[PDB]
């Protein structure tokens, strides 16, 4: 078919004022707005670090069954380092 | 279903049937060349018996081409990322704020955009300035007491805006 | 140590800043992105030590304060544990997110929202890690539910678009399936071993292990996308991109399966339960296999490969192997972190259209998003010897010289084959075309975040699966006696799916339109599993619930049971009672047959 | 505000009054009316619609309520809250349904009755039993320091 | 993301893909020229054209309009409507 | 617990002899200073009760629930406004009068020696409410409301009377000492049945279970604010403390007999959890969240484990912070919008922008997101219930999935898309809602941070 | 070709194979162009309860309010006790609750005859 008169002209009108509407949103006072009126490494790698240390000494050795270790692992051809012993070394080899 | 008409016609359906087919072919035909080939042989085949007087046999054609053309359909066709459906279906609906917003700020924010909101109030005031008699007298005068269609006259007679305009020209950006 | 706890909870505690930062801000400061960076930055850098500490000696520690509602015979603190794997896992985590801080800086930049954006994705990271360091068991289900609400409001960053709430809404009933099947273990643990707890657990191996291992799988299925309960995936890619990048790379997509990781001393038996492990892990691996063939999404593609890859993971549970699949965890996170990140470049580079369809040919258009791209294509199906080697090489070998379950081999075989061809096909059809492209180019990459994000996890990519499968101490035993032709297989069967995409290839650079049989409707259709169920099942309970329970059974016939006799009586009685006409004769004749019925029919005065 | 006679009591009888009635309170055709009928659930007298109406009511129309599918005076069909898109897709499907759900319970089958003969037949290489020398590692089992010697040893083949 | 369109500049755009099109002239071809009347071509070349249009601009136009083009200028007013092609 | 009393009584003439725009600073300044009185009672330790003069005593129990409802009031105080701020000034004093009263009797009820004592406050509690509500509820079926509100709590509650009266002049006074200490456990006739009959069956009205639950919502959505917070927290879980009470005597007949109950309550808390997914009428739903939260507190309370009992303080405490909380969000939705539907106000998460963050917050305490207290409680009720049978946790969890289904979709329905775009009335948050909010939801992430209170006198 | 699309109540009929669209009367256009009309006045009463500056609150739809009034108190009258609503209420209301009734009754007479025997795992079962 094609548009009628009536689309021609209505649609016409709207797009005088579509297009003024759209001229007329964008601000420009040449100023939007106007008013009223290294340390983060330091603090994030010192302050927390001091925090949770002094957390982790005196806290921790107040109440006893806390933070548990599982053992370091020992084996024949090593020492003890605190009284200071050997364990024998591993026994022998054969049928390599 | 249109808000024009009651029924679209034969030759509409014949139409958004071509179109559909074009489409789905698209989404089923990757290389675009082989696909134009096969677009030009769709072209063809409507071709075939374009020249029809009889209707019965057009209608019956066009039943018969809805079937051909469900039984090779694709299941997820190649629909625009920009159309309901797609891939944004309002994407950017985060900023779609209407406008009876953004008059229910304080008066420092209103202080803050001075210019912006003096030409706000002077839409207003070319809203409320003509809205009562010359959009009642048009919308009383022009139809039968039977409306019978979804459209409206402009405002031909002899001055101001067309009427019912406020929420067609009030709309988001559709980018915001 | 005193170093090591200090430096573990202090990576615990750098992630505590920013969120009460810009609760108490009050004043905008837009360099917040800047700041959440360089924080992450700062996690990992001191994340990657007491790490360096635990391979240099040992020395697992756990660590326990805080305790609250000690109320019977058990007790709950604030409990967390450094071993291999929550050791191992967390610098991995903080390296992939941080790539996903850069991202998220370039591919959100034009929205204005972005604080509430990096304030969320920095809380689900804190409630990942949660996840993924405790050990007492409630706090592994805070963590789980806190991971599956932060990936909800994450789906559902985008309000509108009722595809993302949607998707969000089927996301969270999956995970909430999860927290049932979550919650039978907890109460078999606490009923059984006075606890729910790793240590006690796993120091008292139960003999009944029924009920607590189907509770492990429920919440496996209920979280790591498994089959009956996978298609929350495609839904879960209608989200952001960097939003899905986090969501399926690391976080969020292994707590299903790391939980089975968790307990591998209670499935070092119950054979019953290792065939559930690695049978229900084979028929994922198949049907994402099959159904990632035959799809126009990227991210739908890249989605349904990491779900296969979380089946090949429950496979490699199924085997009595934990540590190459806690290996492989962490290769895939790399690995496909750095994929999704390069192809929502790819997608932000082309207007946000997103469909390999329009997107044919873009080799050339800037080949270091091409490259990028083919780096993941190719290292997927493990480029000999490359980071995808290892895990998937030493998992499918360890599969066979196992006890298979004669079925679950073939499913691997196929489903290596079928990821080789979808591999091979989203190269050809993204950068290896004809390009078809809209007009009007914008394809821009000057940008230092885009090349600094691709940069490092490329470098991830080529190095950190031989760091990481070097310095480990070896759990297991070592199979490293194969025949021939089971070695060879793997790499036989990838390049004979790279020739058959080939000449699939080929065959689509013919032209003859051919007609689909039907295999192609159930492979493109999701397996018809998501349409049937979800046209099927919110139609039973609401039919039930409006014709049943809202309109018959509650209102109608408790309102015609409790009420309407007892008021209806009342009426009656009282319109028969005192609606009588004022005669007097009428009322004498009453007093005459009262004195009658006292006294000679039921007698008072006898 | 609201007219008493804009509620709806009652059922359909009789033909020419409530039919009328309903025609001018639910601003539908005549013939389109339909009640379902009363065989005593209730319901008022609420009209009968196309059933599906959500994934149909094609988006181009541009009506008045887009994710919600009103146009303010429409009828507002007596399972609308199980309707909206978010609840349940009223599409057309684009093969079938039985069809559908017969090929989907047939590959479930199959993939299980493959499970389960796997299940009965397993795959083992040639390979003996892993040799743990000290009696199947005992003094390191869930108990038995000195309860039971159990001799039992390895021959060097 | 979004390229600065005007409205000369992209009229020249669809007049420029019409005039690649073939069995059209350059040379009797205008702003105020007609798809049905002067030129002479059919419904289904036209909308061989809205659908050249759709997929140079990336998406589609309803049905509702599918009919009623008919001339580039119209075709620029409904793009202005989808695009808000403005500053 | 008379230092704790007589305030409320010298709190009436404050309201009657404060002068025009005076009467609610004061009003609200004297509700806090009280709440700082008996946030001061914390006391009890260890081995017994912490007993107020012979007339008075505290379990473990009643005092996070007195705590909890002197707490409530100065919320309710001032979230009782706008739809009466513009009314008389007698008939205003004459509200918040009402309101201190209905206060007096539910710490009155909830600080009980004796049983005959609890029931007359406990229907001194019942009759304050039906006026408010009946008076104020603001839709045309506030009278059906009201009065099936009264006829089915007395009708049910009638025959605890009686029992009670029987249990005094058989078996000596009422102490709970003395209830307690002395009972001898009571054998399996029929007379024991109909007697517990009697004493549950009141008080399964006052909960509700799932035979006698349309009781609750028309009284929720024919109410307003004031009466509807009241209503749900303090008359709900006051009738579970009821229970709680008086559930120590006869023990060895509700192992028989208490069967069906737990029936009725898990089927119906299924079937509830079910009826409120698909409604209307935005108000209701809560109300039948709070039937399928009673449910579970029910199946808690009949089945008789001290993990069942501290899960089911837990569960009571937590569901009244959060229906509160959910009923003064419904109540700024309708005061926003005067439609009190659910499919018609949509959007709201472009305006609005904060009130978003409450709904969120709000809806996943429903959720039970996990540190919080709400979790805690169905936690141990799950963990009760199937150390008392192994297959029940199927409902359990079920009863989770729909519960996380229709909370959430209550949040991603009305707050979540697409404005209607012809609202175009509503105007931004106040600071008074938003301070409600803080008032509500800063004790409950206080208490998920200390738990070690809340829990019950088994801890 | 195709096996024609049979329908359900999940498959919804499309718009092309109606076929009944095929069958034009003047009874069906008539029909059709009644219902625009229709639609045309409630579109035009709401676009004149709907544009004006000085209508504040909400559009006060009728329609919405019919659809609760329907809903919710609409449901008790009308109504009458037949033979299949009280079947299906007695179907739907008892019968699940007397089968999780049975089962319980089961389950508790398998635990209690178990634990009077003494053969339970209850080594360590504390938190009961
Ligand atoms: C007394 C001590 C507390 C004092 C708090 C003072 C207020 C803080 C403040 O101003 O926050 C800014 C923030 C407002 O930000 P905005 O820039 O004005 O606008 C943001 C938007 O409205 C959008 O709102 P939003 O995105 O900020 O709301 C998201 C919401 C969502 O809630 C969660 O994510 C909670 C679950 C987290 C996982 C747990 C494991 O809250 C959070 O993400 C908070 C996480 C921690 C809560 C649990 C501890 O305030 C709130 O969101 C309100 C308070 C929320 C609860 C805080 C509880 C603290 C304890
Ligand atoms: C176990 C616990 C079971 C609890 C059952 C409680 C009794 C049943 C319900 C009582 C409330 C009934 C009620 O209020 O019905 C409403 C009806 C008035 O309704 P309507 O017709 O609108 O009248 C308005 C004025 N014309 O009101 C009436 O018709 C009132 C009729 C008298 C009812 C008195 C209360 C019950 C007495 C039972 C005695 C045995
Ligand atoms: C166990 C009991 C489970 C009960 C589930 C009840 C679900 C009721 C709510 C239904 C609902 O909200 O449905 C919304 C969603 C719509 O899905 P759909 O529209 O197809 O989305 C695809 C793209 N739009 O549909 C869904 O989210 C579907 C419902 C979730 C998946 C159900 C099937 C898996 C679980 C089966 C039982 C185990």
């Amino acid at each position: 078919s094609g548009y009628t008169p009536d689309e021609k002209l209505r649609l016409q009108q709207l797009r005088e004022l579509r297009r003024r509407w759209l001229k007329d949103q964008e601000l420009s006072p040449r100023e939007p707005v106007l008013p009223p009126r290294s340390i983060f490494a330091f603090t994030h790698v010192l302050i927390p670090v001091w925090i949770i240390h002094y957390y982790l000494k005196y806290h921790v050795t107040t109440k006893p069954y806390t933070i548990v270790e599982k053992k370091p692992r020992i084996f024949p051809g090593d020492t003890i380092l605190e009284t200071g012993e050997v364990i024998p070394p591993m026994k022998e080899f054969p049928d390599q | 279903f249109l808000p024009s008409a009651a029924y679209l016609t034969h030759q509409q359906k014949v139409l958004q049937l071509y179109k559909r087919a074009l489409r789905h072919l698209e989404s089923r035909c990757v290389h675009r060349d082989k696909y134009r080939y096969f677009a030009c042989l769709l072209r063809a085949r409507f071709d075939e018996h374009k020249n029809e007087k009889d209707m019965v046999k057009a209608t019956q054609l066009l039943r018969e081409a809805e079937k051909e053309f469900w039984h090779g359909q694709h299941p997820q066709p190649y629909i625009f990322p920009e159309s309901p459906g797609g891939t944004s279906y309002e994407r950017y609906e985060c900023y779609k704020v209407p406008e009876w917003c953004l008059d229910d700020w304080h008066p420092s924010e209103k202080a803050m955009y001075p210019d912006y909101f003096a030409k706000r109030e002077q839409w207003k005031k070319l809203r409320r300035e003509s809205w009562e008699r010359e959009v009642k007298q048009l919308q009383e005068e022009t139809p039968v007491g039977g409306p019978r269609t979804e459209a409206l006259p402009p405002a031909r007679k002899q001055g101001d805006l067309p009427p019912l305009w406020w929420h067609i020209v009030t709309r988001p950006r559709e980018r915001p | 140590m005193n170093l090591f706890s200090s430096l573990t909870l202090v990576t615990l505690i750098l992630l505590t800043m920013p969120i009460a930062a810009i609760n108490f801000n009050t004043h905008k400061f837009t360099n917040y992105p800047l700041y959440v960076k360089t924080t992450i930055s700062c996690a990992f850098i001191t994340s990657m030590i007491p790490t360096m500490m635990f391979i240099h000696t040992g020395q697992e520690m756990i660590i326990s304060n805080w305790h609250w509602l000690t109320i019977q015979t058990l007790k709950l603190s604030l409990s967390f544990k450094m071993d291999f794997f929550s050791m191992m896992f967390v610098p991995v985590a903080l390296f992939v997110t941080w790539s996903i801080m850069e991202f998220s800086m370039w591919y959100m930049h034009s929205d204005p929202n972005i604080n509430q954006f990096f304030k969320y994705l920095l809380l689900f990271l804190i409630t990942m890690l949660i996840l993924v360091t405790a050990n007492n068991l409630f706090q592994l289900f805070i963590g789980w539910e806190g991971v599956g609400i932060m990936s909800f409001l994450l789906i559902g960053w985008w309000y509108g678009r009722t595809d993302a709430n949607t998707a969000a809404l089927q996301a969270i009933l999956y995970n909430r399936i999860g927290d049932i099947g979550f919650i039978l273990a907890m109460a078999w643990f606490l009923i059984n071993l006075n606890t729910w707890d790793l240590q006690q657990i796993f120091m008292l191996n139960p003999n009944d292990s029924n009920l607590p291992l189907m509770g492990l799988i429920l919440a496996a299925t209920g979280k790591s996308a498994q089959f009956g309960l996978h298609p929350w995936l495609p839904s879960a890619m209608e989200g952001p991109t960097p939003v899905s990048a986090l969501l399926h790379s690391s976080t969020m997509v292994v707590a299903g399966i790391f939980l089975l990781i968790r307990f591998y001393p209670l499935t070092e038996n119950n054979k019953f339960g290792q065939s559930i492990m690695l049978c229900l892990g084979a028929m994922t691996t198949l049907f994402t296999a099959m159904c990632a063939l035959t799809q126009n999404d990227i991210k739908k593609i890249i989605a349904f490969s990491t779900s296969s890859q979380l089946g090949l993971m429950m496979v490699t549970i199924g085997i009595n192997q934990p540590h190459l699949a806690f290996l492989h965890i962490c290769t895939h996170a790399f690995f496909k972190a750095m994929l999704f990140m390069c192809s929502g470049s790819i997608i932000h580079s082309l207007n946000d259209e997103q469909d390999i369809r329009k997107m044919g040919g873009l080799f050339k258009a800037m080949p270091f998003t091409t490259t990028a791209l083919i780096i993941g294509s190719l290292a997927l199906t493990g480029m000999p010897f490359l980071t995808g080697f290892y895990s998937k090489d030493l998992i499918i070998e360890s599969a066979n010289t196992s006890y298979t379950n004669a079925w679950a081999l073939l499913m691997t075989l196929v489903a290596t084959s079928f990821t080789a061809i979808y591999s091979t096909r989203i190269i050809f059809f993204a950068l290896l075309g004809q390009p078809r492209f809209p007009t009007l180019i914008n394809i821009n990459e000057n940008n230092p975040f885009l090349i600094n994000s691709i940069k490092r996890l490329l470098i991830g990519s080529l190095f950190a699966g031989f760091i990481i499968s070097n310095n480990i101490p070896p759990m297991t035993i070592p199979q490293m006696t194969m025949p021939h032709y089971l070695k060879m297989t793997a790499l036989t069967v990838t390049i004979l799916g790279f020739i058959l995409a080939l000449e699939i290839s080929n065959t689509t650079h013919y032209l003859k339109f051919n007609y689909p049989s039907n295999t192609f409707k159930f492979s493109n259709l999701l397996g018809y599993y998501p349409t049937i169920m979800h046209r099927l099942t919110p139609y039973m309970n609401l039919t039930m619930s409006q014709k049943s329970a809202s309109s018959l059974l509650d209102l109608i016939w408790l309102e015609t049971i409790l009420p309407k006799t007892i008021s209806l009586a009342q009426m009656k009685m009282s319109t028969t009672i005192t609606s009588q006409k004022g005669l007097i004769k009428l009322y004498f004749l009453s007093f005459l047959i009262t004195i009658l019925i006292s006294t000679t029919l039921l007698n008072f005065h006898e | 505000s609201h007219i008493t006679k804009d509620m709806l009591p009652g059922p359909y009888p009789k033909t020419p009054e409530e039919r009328a009635a309903a025609a001018k309170k639910y601003n539908m055709r005549v013939e389109d009316y339909e009640p379902y009928p009363d065989d005593g659930m209730g319901y008022g007298d609420y009209p009968k619609l196309p059933d599906r109406s959500q994934q149909e009511r094609d988006p181009w129309y541009d009506w008045d309520h887009p994710d919600l599918r009103l146009n303010w005076g429409e009828p507002m069909h007596w399972d609308l809250d199980m309707y909206i898109r978010n609840r349940v897709d009223t599409s057309p499907t684009p093969v079938n349904w039985n069809l559908m759900c017969k090929h989907l319970f047939g590959f479930v089958a199959f993939m299980l009755f493959m499970f389960w003969v796997g299940e009965t037949y397993p795959t083992y290489q040639p390979v003996g039993p892993k040799q743990y020398p000290y009696n199947n590692l005992y003094l390191e089992r869930g108990g038995d320091p000195n309860k039971e010697p159990e001799p039992v040893v390895h021959y060097e083949i | 993301d979004a390229p600065p369109l005007t409205l000369e500049g992209i009229k020249d755009r669809v007049l420029y893909v019409l005039k690649l099109y073939d069995k059209i002239d350059p040379e009797k071809l205008s702003v105020n020229s007609h798809f049905m009347k002067d030129l002479g071509l059919d419904s289904l070349d036209q909308v061989e054209i809205i659908m050249a249009m759709e997929d140079e601009f990336g998406f589609e136009i309803p049905d509702i309009d599918a009919e009623k083009l008919m001339c580039p200028q119209e075709i620029v007013d409904y793009i202005a409507d989808k695009k808000d092609v403005y500053e | 617990m008379l230092k704790y009393i007589i305030p409320t009584m010298m709190l009436m003439p404050l309201t009657w002899l404060s002068k025009n725009s005076m009467i609610w600073i004061n009003t609200t300044l004297h509700s806090l200073l009280i709440s700082l009185t008996s946030l001061l009672l914390l006391n009890q330790f260890g081995d017994n009760s912490l007993n107020f003069s012979l007339t008075f005593f505290s379990d473990s129990l009643s005092t996070p629930l007195l705590i909890l409802t002197m707490w409530l009031l100065p919320l309710m105080l001032m979230a009782s406004q706008h739809h009466l701020s513009k009314e008389n000034l007698a008939r205003k004093k004459l509200f918040i009068s009402m309101l201190i009263l209905l206060q007096l009797f539910l710490i009155m009820t909830f600080t009980a020696t004796e049983l005959i004592f609890f029931y007359i406050m406990f229907e001194a509690t019942l009759v304050p409410t039906l006026i408010i509500i009946t008076r104020w509820g603001n839709q045309t079926e506030r009278l059906n409301a009201g009065l099936y509100f009264l006829f089915y709590t007395l009708a049910g509650s009638l025959p605890l009377l009686v029992a009670l009266i029987y249990i005094q002049n058989t078996m000596g006074s009422l102490n709970f000492l003395i209830l307690q200490y002395w009972v001898q456990p009571m054998p399996n006739s029929w007379s024991n049945t109909f007697m517990w009959l009697a004493c549950m069956m009141a008080f399964m009205v006052k909960m509700p279970l799932y035979g006698l639950h349309l009781w609750l919502p028309k009284a929720h959505v024919e109410a307003p604010i004031a009466g509807s917070m009241v209503l749900a927290a303090i008359l709900l879980k006051l009738g579970g403390y009821g229970m709680m009470r008086i559930t120590l005597l006869l023990n060895p007949i509700t192992d028989f007999m208490a069967y069906p109950f737990i029936m009725l309550s898990l089927w119906g808390m299924i079937m509830t959890s079910s009826i409120c997914l698909r409604q209307t009428d935005l108000k209701s739903l809560i109300a039948y969240s709070s039937v399928s939260h009673m449910a579970l507190v029910i199946v808690a309370i009949l089945i008789q484990t001290p993990w069942s009992y501290m899960g089911a303080t837990a569960l009571m405490i937590a569901h009244g912070l959060t229906s509160s909380m959910l009923f003064c969000l419904a109540n700024s939705n309708y005061e926003r919008v005067h439609s009190r539907t659910m499919i018609l106000a949509r959007g709201l998460q472009t305006l609005l922008p904060l009130m978003a963050a409450w709904w969120l917050l709000a809806s996943l305490t429903n959720l039970a997101l996990p540190p919080s207290i709400n979790l805690i409680g169905e936690l141990f009720v799950v963990m009760s219930t199937f150390s008392w049978s192994n297959i029940t946790i199927i409902l359990m969890g079920l009863n989770m999935v729909i519960t996380a289904l229709y909370s959430l979709y209550m949040l991603i329905t009305t707050q979540r898309g697409k404005h209607t775009h012809h609202i175009n009335n509503i105007l931004p948050s106040f600071t008074r809602e938003n301070a409600l909010m803080s008032l509500h939801m800063l004790p409950l992430l206080l208490l998920s941070l200390n738990p070690k209170i809340i829990l019950g006198p088994l801890y | 070709s195709f096996p024609k699309y049979e329908p359900s109540r999940l498959a919804s009929l499309p718009t092309t194979l109606d076929p009944a669209e095929y069958d034009i009367s003047s009874e069906t256009r008539k029909a059709q162009a009644e219902r625009l009309a229709i639609r045309s006045r409630l579109k035009r009463e709401y676009q004149l309860q709907y544009n004006d500056p000085s209508r504040r609150g909400v559009v006060e739809d009728p329609a919405l309010i019919r659809w609760t009034c329907a809903r919710s108190a609409n449901v008790y009258p009308n109504f009458r006790p037949n033979t299949k609503t009280s079947l299906l209420g007695a179907l739907f209301g008892i019968g699940p609750l007397i089968f999780w009734y049975y089962v319980f009754k089961t389950d508790r007479d398998r635990k209690e005859k178990l634990i009077q025997e003494g053969k339970l795992d209850r080594t360590f079962n504390i938190s009961y």
